[PDB]
């Protein structure tokens, strides 16, 4: 996935933010206390128009 | 060995106000001790 700025607030020492179907949304970095937010990156169908 | 606090203000005389205040964790102690049998502490 991609890595970005989140928004979020979490615990004073909370470690990440699970989700709906037992994936891992965001995440902590361990070296500095920063916490950033996973977003799987693009996919879809492809149809082809002939 | 887990504590969990918040420390609300309420200005209620004798007892505990109605309402929802969650803990968040303070610490926690990885002892691996016993304990069965527990007593505060207080102050003169
Ligand atoms: C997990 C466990 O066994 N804890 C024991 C308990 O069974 C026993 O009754 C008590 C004193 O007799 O000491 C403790
Ligand atoms: C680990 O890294 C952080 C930031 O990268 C730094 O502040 C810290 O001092 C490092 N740990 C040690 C033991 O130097």
């Amino acid at each position: 996935g991609v890595l970005t700025e989140s928004n979020k607030k979490f615990l004073p020492f909370q470690q990440f933010g699970r989700d709906i179907a037992d994936t891992t949304d965001a995440v902590r970095d361990p070296q500095t206390l920063e916490i950033l937010d996973i977003t799987p990156c693009s996919f879809g169908g492809v149809s082809v128009i002939t | 060995f887990k504590i969990y606090s918040k420390h609300t203000p309420i200005n209620l005389v004798r007892d505990l106000p109605q309402g929802f205040s969650a803990l968040e964790p303070l610490v926690d102690l990885p002892i691996g001790i016993n304990i069965t049998r527990f007593q505060t502490l207080l102050a003169l």
